[PDB]
């Protein structure tokens, strides 16, 4: 009668500690996915950079 | 020789973004942030002596890119609250970040609200009084700074990088 | 059955989580591929403009070098 339970605590507890394995993996997920978009934006920032100061030179050979 | 992640948040039209390019020293206005809802930003600066590389994540809170912005929250040393003191509900709203930093963050964290806008005087919704006792309930640091005026903008990371480093010397 | 008559509901939310935390890996790369692409179209835009005015401001630095020489 009483089994029912005694299954569904032993479910629980494997259930419980599955979970906290699967958390530990986003945590490096989520660090490398950060490392990554991380420069990935500096480049994007670093290039934009380069074509605006690329127009700023002639802009400024221009007014003189 | 340290590198500390930083992440700035806060509702939309706060100012956090000026707010980081001020810190960030860039001559430009040319962000991500309109059209992605990220941008991020660099800088080193020198605290007693050493060499500090600070990494600044501005997210936007777009759905869009949720699970990337927790990537954020979970991997952030130092988070900023940002309200804009023209505006109430920003204000209002400061504790429901908190929730999210309690929820999507560290256990440990370090924390400051960042009062923004404070220059303009005349369209002030949000007492300063007001300001400092949000923070001293939940137990943070507040600042009120103007990234326009630049106001307390510097004063803020190194503040919030010194709580950082010398929380990080203990251990 | 006052303990199962709960016990069962932990088992559906923790099991309901585990579920959710699976998720989390493509859900990742997901919006990842998404905002690479945005970033790669945006820094373009941009990089299109500072061009335009570039070449346009180029070729008047011939025509002025022109109107002088
Ligand atoms: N007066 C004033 N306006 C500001 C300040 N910071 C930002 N703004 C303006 O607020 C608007 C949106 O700010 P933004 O940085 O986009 O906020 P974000 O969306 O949280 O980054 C723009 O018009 C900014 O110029 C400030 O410190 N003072």
């Amino acid at each position: 009668l009483k089994e029912e339970l005694h299954r569904a605590q032993k479910e629980l507890k494997l259930k419980d500690e599955e979970c906290e394995r699967l958390s530990k993996v986003r945590e490096q997920l989520e660090q490398e996915l950060e490392e990554l978009t991380a420069s990935l934006f500096e480049e994007a920032h670093k290039m934009v950079r380069e074509a605006n100061m690329k127009q700023a030179a002639s802009e400024k050979q221009l007014k003189e | 020789d340290y590198l500390f992640k930083l992440l700035l948040i806060g509702d939309s039209g706060v100012g956090k973004t000026c707010v980081l390019f001020r810190f960030s020293e860039d001559a430009f206005n040319s962000t991500f942030i309109s059209t992605i809802g990220i941008d991020f930003k660099i800088r080193t600066i020198e605290l007693d002596g050493k060499r500090i590389k600070l990494q600044i994540w501005d997210t936007a809170g777009q759905e869009r890119f949720r699970t990337i912005t927790t990537a954020y929250y979970r991997g952030a040393m130092g988070i900023m609250l940002v309200y804009d003191i023209t505006n109430e509900k920003s204000f209002d709203n400061i504790r429901n970040w908190i929730r999210n930093i309690e929820e999507h963050a560290s256990a440990d964290v370090e924390k400051m609200i960042l009062g923004n806008k404070c220059d303009v005087n005349d369209k002030r919704q949000v007492s300063k009084e007001r300001g400092e006792k949000l923070a001293l309930d939940y137990g943070i640091k507040f600042m009120e700074t103007s990234a326009k005026a630049n106001i307390n903008v510097e004063n803020a990371f190194f503040t919030l990088a010194r709580d950082i480093k010398a929380k990080m010397d203990k251990k």
